């Protein structure tokens, strides 16, 4: 079901970013009894172990089934000596430089639908046995301003049956985003991921800044074991932000659920400006 | 209206849920990312 790709399929127009994931490009892809489409092309740099390799494919299988409105379907992989995961482009970019550049024309609507649809697909992977393990809002990628999708750089990890919890073997991580539990201990859970969608809808409704900013993200663990957590938005009532600060306590499982979150911010985006005040939205 | 008051719309870095035993615990090594003087503010390394 997953679409292995040779190299003369596709080739690298552009660079559109790098990290310690690798390099993102736009790219175009030539289907083989064939229409150009044009697509992102991820490279994965990471000197893979076996473990590791056989840890990225599991999670490719499912990548490249998944049939939901908001998350990206991986189209194909070239595995050579260095992976590469396929997918369509999405020319508007990602969420996080949307609301830095067009904080103008965003209201309490397109946010809370934001949140919805980010849990949503959150939640579908979740039904597929899939910690993501990188949500952020440097990962979410706009369609279109209504229509936003989730996205895999090749970290996102498979639990087999009986299995709850993932253990990293270290790596380059972003500390700022993490459960404590996955600092302490590099334990990743769906709860974990719960966390990180707390901080993702933070840094939404800040219009895209950056978290515990000036706080060296070596004092972080630290700050949180004391009960600091990340301040209130200036444009959220309570209600939305007691939400936010649930996905933070200590004890994993009793965070929400992204099921839960997805009831509770649905209720909430029927009407709109109950629950985020924002200047000119009335 | 539940909103917060901050003086001139200003953040603090932090907000404490201290002393609630949900947020309160009731110290790894973090490296940057430099190939001279940054080449990714987000990520570091975790180590032992």
């Amino acid at each position: 079901l997953l679409r292995i790709l040779k190299e003369t399929e596709f080739k690298k127009i552009k660079v559109l970013g790098s990290g310690a994931f690798g390099t993102v490009y736009k790219g175009l892809w030539i289907p083989e009894g064939e229409v150009k489409i044009p697509v992102a092309i991820k490279e994965l740099r990471e000197a893979t172990s076996p473990k590791a390799n056989k840890e990225i494919l599991d999670e490719a299988y499912v990548m490249a089934s998944v049939d939901n409105p908001h998350v990206c379907r991986l189209l194909g992989i070239c595995l050579t000596s260095t992976v590469q995961l396929i997918t369509q482009l999405m020319p508007f970019g990602c969420l996080l430089d949307y609301v830095r550049e067009h904080k103008d024309n965003i209201g309490s609507q397109y946010l809370l639908n934001w949140c919805v649809q980010i849990a949503k697909g959150m939640n579908y992977l979740e039904d597929r046995r899939l910690v993501h393990r990188d949500l952020a809002a440097r990962n979410v990628l706009v369609k279109t301003p209504q229509h936003v999708k989730i996205t895999d750089f090749g970290l996102a990890k498979l639990l087999g049956a009986e299995e709850k919890e993932y253990h990293a073997e270290g790596g380059k991580v972003p500390i700022k985003w993490m459960a404590l539990e996955s600092i302490l201990h590099r334990i990743y859970t769906h709860q974990s991921d719960v966390w990180s969608y707390g901080v993702t809808v933070w840094e939404l409704m800040t219009f895209g800044s950056k978290p515990y900013d000036g706080i060296p993200a070596s004092e972080i663990s630290s700050i949180l074991e004391k009960g600091e957590r990340l301040p209130q938005p200036p444009i959220c009532t309570i209600d939305v932000y007691m939400i936010m600060v649930k996905c933070w306590m200590i004890d994993a499982d009793s965070r929400p659920k992204f099921r839960e979150l997805i009831i509770e911010f649905s209720k909430m985006a029927r009407d709109p400006q109950r629950y985020l005040v924002i200047q000119g939205d009335e | 209206k539940s909103l917060p008051s901050y003086l001139n719309g200003v953040m603090p870095p932090t907000q404490s849920f201290a002393p609630d035993p949900k947020y309160v615990s009731s110290v790894p090594c973090i490296l940057p990312i430099i190939e001279n003087g940054k080449v990714c503010s987000t990520h570091y390394y975790l180590l032992p």
